[PDB]
């Protein structure tokens, strides 16, 4: 029973090197096949290549010219090395036996793209007349731009946690992600209690509590 | 008789030009003959990676010699599939140069040994190819032969026809008599050889 | 590279309900070397069956495969809460290992209808330059949602896109979000805003629109 | 060029009798060896093909073997339907030669 | 059911040219290589000739190389042997059979009737 | 309306070498000049030098024997290469058209 554990940089540029390491723990590391498999959104999962102890590489065709798997038998670990990654790259990468058929890695999300951390930018979204139908409508702020992808809004600093919906992000055209949070509450509950769309961005340390009401 | 002929579809040369085929003197040369799939035939090169090319026959880098293949889908090809031409698709390491493997032992992709019987992990390393009159083009079987040529300390065994003319007497002419390079005139004698 | 593909995109079947998968091939496999991986969310693709017929150590029974030569079929005779993931086969009889597109099932339930809710831009993202228009629908258990954006009683497609969450787990419905991106003077002169939605839900498509100017 | 030479030229045997007929090659042929079943006045029907098989109709009674120069069928549940001429074709190279061939009589 | 039909035999006077026909019924004439079969009377089975799938690439046997042409029109479903330099000891019996390869490594599966060609004076 | 952007290595150490890339969208690309503009505190804007389609460069001759510049043309992309970088190359590096008159960077 061998344990599979993998690192490498989670963020990446055009044109730059991706480089990924899985260590193994436990069981024999020689006379074994080690992949990588790679698997991205919209398409499936895809074989990237193999390496034993010795060294010899089997290559997938479609990315042969690209890729370049190392190994170190002195402390158990191989590597795989993508050169000049574009942002079709954006996928999560696997470290397996041979096959994959008896232990797979953790996955390490790896994402390429051309853009600078940048601080969110919260927008009020009024509940218009047309949209309260008596007792019903919807809250929320809009996110518009961001690049690092984790972000978390909550509503009340978590007193206000049901019926809310959390959209997953979208990547804008300019690069830089954009969310959006709503909330369905009652008429009569929204004029007594007033909702604060608490947000925390890690990367960027912006905590805007943003309250937007009829 | 085989530059000349037209039905051979790859014909790249790497140690030799096709030219002077007929000029050089060669102590031994060794025909290696197989079927692959067409979009492999790539792979039969010097320096070059892919299953076929790994597990089941390898080139060394300094290759002295030609590689020939022509589509053959006429001659093997089944209405339910070969199912005859295999090739060796688990192993453990790479192929030597012009080494050849048969064997069957089980392939051991997993923690639990296996004593020769199939199961979970442990697959069999011969798979046949699947061919059929209605693949298309790059799945159609070729037929392979590589011509190696040897140059050992060994006198060369095998040479190029030596091509003549005809015989003109009672003229100043050259002459080349298997070797004798001159000049002079040729008359019929009555001296009686050995 | 054979060309691996499955057909059900999207398996909808109730709790305890037999299903059953299909992975087409491009080509006949060697030996019936194809076998069913299964991925729960956040986590790595784990076996099922090995050879297309034979049962990986430590699963239970309840998964069976068959088919051979270019149909293989995956049966799950009782679909227990812990199986709604996404399945995909793969192949061992050639040199590159490919994989399926990747099928996923859900847990199945009655109809729902979408809750349509309209909102307008805000003052501040005016000033800032973007005029973002956005229609939500709320609890729908149909994946299909439709969003047809009319401006000034005309058709524009192109310049939105839209948002989908993953199911519920506890009404097991969906919400959909759209957004409509929008220049400066284009939304300054346009007067009517709307977007159009079909589904199974209401026989009659219901159209709510909006005026910029009064609230 | 192969030549096929079934040492048997007849056999003479009764129904649910067990005979043996034998083929040999000149050259070496692997298995590329087949058995044809030829009733006079109709086509001949093969029924074993490979040196070892069994063809899609026919019953599990023919058993062929042999590798090489020797291939022999042996059948041990003779039928009505097994008195006909056999022959053995060789598919190593493209001249294909078949055999004499092997009447069976009833006594 | 898959039935082979063959025609276009008869009593020729030596010398001239004889041209069969076997056409194919019930299977795929596109995909399956055709074997010509020769019996004399009284005499065991004598191979003929052989053309692939395709239509490019054919054998004849030892004894009628040169003189006998084989071909074949997949789409007429028909199969084209035209005999040359007709000679008198050809009188036999000719079976138009079917092999999935051209070198027929499990084929002669099906088989036709026959046809009757009595060449004499 | 291009849309120039801006990435490469912030932090660095002495003795080794700047490299940074800037990324054209928008209108076309060949047929133009590409500049970098140097701006550091206590001293001024400073213009580093230019690169066309073909290769073709200008260098500021006070910066001269350490900038080395490349374009790739494939992906729409020009890049800078200073190298023996010191403690006085610490400033925010601009990319814009020839002259810096229509369209800059983002630093």
């Amino acid at each position: 029973e061998v344990q599979l554990q993998q690192w490498g940089a989670g963020l990446l540029k055009p044109s730059e090197t991706l480089s990924l390491t899985c260590a193994v723990y436990g069981e024999s590391f020689s006379g074994y096949y080690w992949s990588w498999i790679r698997q991205s959104p919209g398409k499936g999962l895809e074989w990237i290549g193999q390496i034993n102890h010795s060294g010899n590489t089997n290559y997938n065709p479609s990315l042969k010219s690209r890729v370049t798997m190392s190994v170190d038998t002195s402390k158990n670990q191989f590597s795989l090395k993508l050169s000049s990654v574009t942002a079709a790259d954006t996928a999560v990468y696997y470290c397996a036996r041979e096959l994959g058929h008896d232990y797979w890695g953790q996955g390490t999300l790896v994402t390429v793209s051309s853009a600078s951390t940048k601080g969110p930018s919260v927008f009020p979204l009024a509940p218009s007349s047309k949209s309260t139908s008596g007792g019903t409508a919807a809250l929320g702020c809009l996110v518009k731009d961001y690049f690092p992808e984790p972000v978390t809004v909550s509503w009340n600093s978590g007193a206000l946690t049901s019926g809310v919906h959390t959209f997953p992000a979208v990547l804008q055209s300019s690069g830089l992600y954009s969310l959006s949070s709503v909330v369905t509450v009652p008429s009569s509950s929204l004029g007594t209690q007033t909702y604060i769309c608490n947000v925390n961005h890690k990367p960027s340390n912006t905590k805007v509590d943003k309250k937007v009401e009829p | 008789v085989l530059y000349n002929s037209a039905s051979f579809s790859t014909f790249k040369c790497y140690g030799v030009s096709p030219t002077k085929l007929n000029d050089l003197c060669f102590t031994n040369v060794y025909a290696d003959s197989f079927v692959i799939r067409g979009d492999e035939v790539r792979q039969i090169a010097p320096g070059q990676t892919g299953k076929i090319a790994d597990y089941n026959y390898k080139l060394p880098d300094d290759f002295t010699g030609c590689v020939i293949a022509w589509n053959s889908n006429n001659l093997d090809s089944k209405v339910g599939g070969n199912y005859n031409y295999r090739y060796r698709l688990f192993r453990k390491s790479n192929l030597k140069p012009f080494e050849r493997d048969i064997s069957t032992e089980i392939y051991q992709a997993g923690s639990k040994p296996c004593n020769g019987v199939e199961g979970f992990n442990c697959y069999f390393p011969l798979q046949s190819y699947g061919f059929q009159p209605t693949n298309g083009v790059g799945y159609q079987p070729y037929r392979v032969v590589v011509l190696s040529f040897e140059l050992l300390h060994a006198p060369a065994t095998v040479c190029g026809p030596k091509k003549d003319c005809n015989l003109v007497k009672n003229k100043c002419v050259n002459f080349n008599f298997n070797g004798l390079t001159g000049t002079g005139v040729l008359t019929e004698s009555n001296k009686k050889f050995l | 590279e054979i060309v691996m593909t499955q057909s059900p995109g999207t398996l909808s079947l109730s709790p305890g309900e037999r299903a059953t998968l299909s992975c087409r091939a491009s080509q006949s496999i060697s030996s019936s070397y194809l076998a069913w991986f299964q991925q729960k969310p956040g986590q790595a693709p784990r076996l099922l069956i090995y050879g297309a017929s034979s049962r990986a150590p430590g699963i239970p029974d309840r998964f069976s495969g068959s088919g051979s030569g270019t149909d293989f079929t995956l049966t799950i005779s009782r679909l227990e809460p812990e199986d709604f993931a996404v399945y995909y086969c793969q192949q061992y009889g050639d040199s590159p290992l490919t994989f399926g597109g990747g099928t996923k099932v859900d847990i199945k339930r009655t109809v729902a209808a979408p809750s349509v809710f309209i909102f307008p831009p805000s003052d501040e993202q005016l000033k800032s330059g973007t005029a973002s228009v956005v229609c939500l629908l709320n609890n729908f258990y149909p994946r299909e949602a439709k969003v047809q954006w009319k401006v000034d009683n005309a058709l524009q497609s192109g310049n939105s896109q839209e948002s989908v969450t993953e199911q519920d787990s506890k009404d097991s419905t969906y919400s959909l979000s759209s957004t409509l991106t929008l220049s400066k003077a284009d939304y300054e002169k346009h007067k009517v805003y709307a977007c159009e939605v079909t589904h199974q839900g209401l026989s009659s498509p219901v159209t709510k629109s909006f005026n910029r100017g009064e609230c | 060029d192969i030549q096929m030479t079934q040492s048997p030229s007849s056999v003479s045997a009764s129904v649910g009798d067990r005979v043996t007929i034998t083929c040999r090659a000149s050259q070496g042929i692997s298995s590329w060896l087949a058995w044809y079943q030829q009733k006079p006045g109709k086509a001949p029907k093969l029924l074993i093909y490979a040196a070892s098989s069994l063809q899609s109709g026919v019953p599990s009674r023919f058993s062929g073997s042999g590798s090489g120069t020797d291939f022999t069928l042996t059948i041990s549940s003779l039928q009505p339907e097994d008195f006909a001429t056999y022959y053995c074709q060789q598919a190593n190279s493209f001249p294909f030669s078949f055999g004499p061939g092997t009447k069976v009589d009833i006594k | 059911e898959v039935q082979l039909v063959e025609s276009g035999g008869g009593v020729v006077q030596p010398g001239r040219s004889l041209r069969l026909s076997c056409a194919a019924s019930g299977f795929t004439f596109s995909s399956y290589a055709m074997h010509w079969v020769r019996q004399a009377p009284g005499k065991g089975l004598e191979w003929v000739a052989v053309i692939s799938f395709d239509g490019s690439n054919k054998y004849y046997a030892d004894s009628v190389k040169g003189r006998f042409t084989i071909s074949r029109d997949n789409s007429k479903n028909t199969l084209y042997l035209q005999m040359n330099s007709l000679r008198a000891e050809d009188t036999a019996v000719y079976y138009c059979a079917r092999a999935s390869i051209t070198t027929t490594d499990d084929g002669m599966d099906v088989w036709g009737q026959g046809t009757t060609v009595t060449v004499s004076s």
